[PDB]
RNA sequence: GAGACCGAUAGCGCACAAGUAGAGUGAUCGAAAGAUGAAAAGCACUUUGAAAAGAGGGUUAAAUAGCACGUGAAAUUGUUGA
RNA sequence: UGAGCCCGGGUCGAACGGCCUCUAGUGCAGAUCUUGGUGGUAGUAGCAAAUACUUCAAUGAGAACUUGAAGGACCGAAGUG
RNA sequence: AAACUUUCAACAACGGAUCUCUUGGUUCUGGCAUCGAUGAAGAACGCAGCGAAAUGCGAUAAGUAAUGUGAAUUGCAGAAUUCCGUGAAUCAUCGAAUCUUUGAACG
């Protein structure tokens, strides 16, 4: 009753909504049935419901790894698939903005740089 | 009076569930302290 | 003493950590040793208890009562070892929990996953022993 | 009322000629389904519902 | 554990009861006229207060208690009948008979050889 | 009545006349607050309730706000 | 803790009531309501030169 | 003018208003008579 | 991570399903309440009683530890003895 | 001398004391003290108006105030509907 | 002589002091900087086989993926795990997700 996560990995999408489409079959005509006999059908019950957030969570993962791919190199990136951070590291300047500096600055230390050095005791 | 919403109808059937006792098994836990709903 | 300022010494703070433990912490708690054949068969002195490993009652009132483990309980930090046993009033059999600190393993139930175990001590014990030694 | 009047037909092959609906006082949906008439609610409760 | 503890249990009978919902100071009047008496003059004694043909005397909670003629025969004038605490008694005297007759000694013999009432907590 | 149940707070305190909450100030968009209660001000401060976010911002800070998967993952 | 003792709102009740000049809780649906408070004889009250 | 209420009886141990209904009430103690005594004393030592 | 601190009327109001229960129209006010035992082994069975419970018997090192549970003061009360 | 100290007997079950110094939230009969508990008063004051209840049977361990039937009263359509 | 009132003892009551304990508090010191329109803090309603509260979660609902450990959870019932395994767990870690109605609240 309970599917295994690394079966699903490897198959495909048509076959994931066809396994969806049977445990919701399966679930919805026993869910009729387990009115009476509750015994080890209720084990079924809770196989079947954690069964399908398995697979609702593989299709829900490789339809995102799909779209990762598709705007690999894309200016503007959907909002759920853009890195959450903190609203402040959000706003924060960029690594390349933030170490940009002036080209009078740019020459000073290209020829006067920080010395290496020692005093002898 | 007669005339509810869903919303007042669904408050007041939560209002008496907390009015429920605590069931018999949950005195027969380890470690456990409750005695009586309150 | 302690040396190292991320331990602690505190009695509540260590009395707290132990009863509010989580049930992977709680199986290294319940540890036990292995008996003098199987010290110097594989260079392990203990190992945190299994459900099919064999043990022998060493302190208390069940003294050289020899059976297999039966359970782990890890919330009461108890295991529950075959035909070590009280009778209720009703008659019936109920199980009387044995700390793993008051039995000695006679026999291990062995996996892949014990005789790495076994392998990681075994290989820290006989390099301290060549440090100590060269 | 429509929505269980397909989930009725699509799933479980039940026809309905009218559906009533109260919402009970723990605050749950009921819903009254009376067939048609060529049908018989002992033979489908005792074939699908599971019941006598 | 009871109070006497000089009596043995194998060659007596006991019974107790706890938290009764009884007035304290009309049992410890009942109890008092009822104590060292034999079982079965008892039980007719606690019969007639029911009936109110015998009184039980009132002596330290007798309070602006009425007078009546059957206290003559204790000597007193204030006696009254305490029904509830008849009844409370009559059932704890039949109890430690049916422990007598269990344990297998004589109940023509038997006599109320300690009696106690205690203050329970109030409600 | 003169007063019916908040849609902000959860508290029967919003007048029926004025329309303004006397515990929260609803229709402010600033939550009502005063200095000369610190009583009023722990009732409400972060803390008394569930907390869905601001609970999982500290374990990743931790490992540095980091995205992606393990390598070698499934 | 400096605020420990002070973390209540009592007021005396007067002078002429055949009761203690001591200041107590006011409210009128709890144990704590009518209580003395604010002292170093009151039980929950503050102790007399607090520790610094 | 004022109705001068004893803190005996139904009265002993009352926060506010009495059943006496009257606009302006004074409640007195035993305590206050030793306090009076002492104001009365205080004022005829030094007048 | 620590203390020449406090140890359930103390220490934060809160060692407990505490800003809870409760009070006020509302702003607000705001408690009380820790401890069986190493292990529930938390009285099988019998007997009296409508029942609650009691007495035998049993568990335990301890029922002088009966979930009105460690130790169990005083005020106050009962019985017995003088 | 005294504040107190020490021992015997019973209860109980996990830590405690002498000596020299150090330290303090350190010694109570009162504060109409605070909190909690407990008395006498006291089996006492008292348990109203709305006129009114009664007989047999059933149920039940137990029936004035639970039911059925039968008598006696009442609201009187501006009602006790 | 009894009763009653008072004194002392014993045992039993009432009550919760003392003693011992403490996953709590109080104060000091040290390392670091991290809420929210990518929808915060707070409010509500639901979700467990058997739950009222506290806790966790959100119709994938006392939870899913992934990683690590390596055989449990436990008050009861039922499956499990073939145990030489993609692998138990009210386990831990955590980089992927799901995320009802409101609330700055935005047809
Ligand atoms: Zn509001």
């Amino acid at each position: 009753g309970k599917v295994k996560a690394g079966q699903l990995w490897s198959k495909n999408k048509e076959e994931l909504t066809k396994i969806l489409g049977e445990l919701k079959t399966e679930l919805s005509q026993l869910r009729i049935q387990k009115i009476s006999s509750s015994g080890a059908k209720l084990n079924k019950i809770h196989d079947l419901r954690k069964s399908i957030a398995r697979v609702l969570t593989v299709i829900n993962a490789k339809q995102r790894a799909q779209l990762r791919l598709f705007y690999k190199n894309k200016k503007y990136l959907p909002l759920d698939l853009r890195p959450k951070l903190t609203r402040a590291l959000r706003r924060r300047l960029s690594k390349e903005d933030a170490s940009r500096v002036l080209e009078k600055t740019k020459k000073r230390l290209t020829h006067f740089p920080q010395r290496k050095y020692a005093v002898k005791a | 009076p007669s005339h509810k919403t869903f919303r007042i109808k669904q408050k007041l059937a939560k209002a008496q569930k907390q009015n429920r006792p605590i069931p018999q098994w949950i005195r027969l836990r380890t470690g456990n302290t409750i005695r009586y709903n309150a | 003493m302690k040396v190292r300022p991320t331990v602690s010494s505190s009695r509540r703070k260590a009395r707290k950590a132990h009863f509010s433990a989580p049930s992977s912490v709680r199986r290294v708690i319940m540890s036990a040793p292995l008996s003098k054949e199987l010290r110097e068969k594989y260079n392990v002195r203990s190992i945190p208890i299994r459900k099919g490993d064999e043990v022998q009652i060493v302190r208390g009132a069940h003294k050289d009562k020899e059976g297999k483990v039966t359970s782990v309980y890890r919330l009461k930090y108890v295991i529950h070892v075959e035909r070590v046993t009280r009778e209720k009033a009703t008659g019936q059999t109920v199980p009387i929990g044995i700390h793993p600190s008051n039995v000695v393993i006679t026999k291990l139930h062995l996996d892949k996953d014990r005789e790495n175990i076994l392998a990681r001590i075994k290989a820290g014990r006989e390099q301290v022993a060549k440090a100590k030694g060269k | 009322k429509a929505q269980i009047k397909q989930a009725l037909k699509k799933l479980y092959d039940i026809d309905t000629v009218k559906i009533n609906t109260l919402i009970r006082p723990d605050g749950t949906k009921k819903a009254f389904a009376r067939l048609t008439p060529d049908v018989d609610a002992l033979d489908i409760a005792a074939t699908k519902l599971g019941l006598v | 554990r009871y109070a006497a503890t000089e009596i043995a249990p194998t060659k007596s009978a006991r019974a107790r009861g706890s938290y009764l919902r009884v007035s304290f100071k009309n049992t410890r009047e009942t109890a008092q006229a009822i104590n060292g008496w034999k079982l079965q003059r008892a039980l007719t004694f606690l019969q007639n207060v029911i009936d109110k043909k015998e009184a039980v005397p009132m002596r330290r909670y007798a309070g602006s208690t009425g007078r009546t003629a059957q206290g003559k025969q204790w000597g007193v004038s204030r006696a009254r009948w305490p029904v509830k605490s008849a009844q409370f008694l009559i059932g704890l005297l039949k109890n430690a008979e049916a422990n007598a007759d269990a344990k297998g000694l004589d109940t023509g013999n038997l006599i109320i050889k300690h009696i106690q009432v205690n203050q329970a907590p109030k409600q | 009545k003169t007063h019916g149940l908040c849609r902000r707070c959860g508290r029967r305190s919003l007048h029926n006349q004025k329309k303004v909450c006397a515990s929260c100030g609803y229709p402010a968009a600033k939550t009502r607050k005063y200095n000369w209660s610190e009583k009023a001000k722990r009732r409400k401060v972060t803390g008394t309730g569930r907390m869905r976010y601001l609970s999982t911002v500290p374990r990743r800070f931790k490992n540095g706000f980091r995205t992606g998967v393990p390598k070698g993952a499934r | 803790s400096e605020k420990a003792g002070h973390q209540t709102s009592a007021e005396s009740w007067g002078t002429g009531r055949a009761v203690a000049r001591i200041p107590r809780v006011s409210g009128g649906g709890t144990h704590r309501a009518g209580q003395g408070a604010f002292g170093n004889m009151c039980r929950s009250g503050r102790m007399f030169a607090p520790t610094k | 003018q004022v109705k001068v209420v004893k803190a005996t009886g139904a009265n002993r141990g009352i926060k506010g208003r009495p059943k006496g209904v009257k606009g302006r009430y004074k409640m007195v103690d035993g305590r206050m008579k030793k306090e009076m005594r002492a104001l009365k004393r205080l004022a005829k030592k030094k007048r």
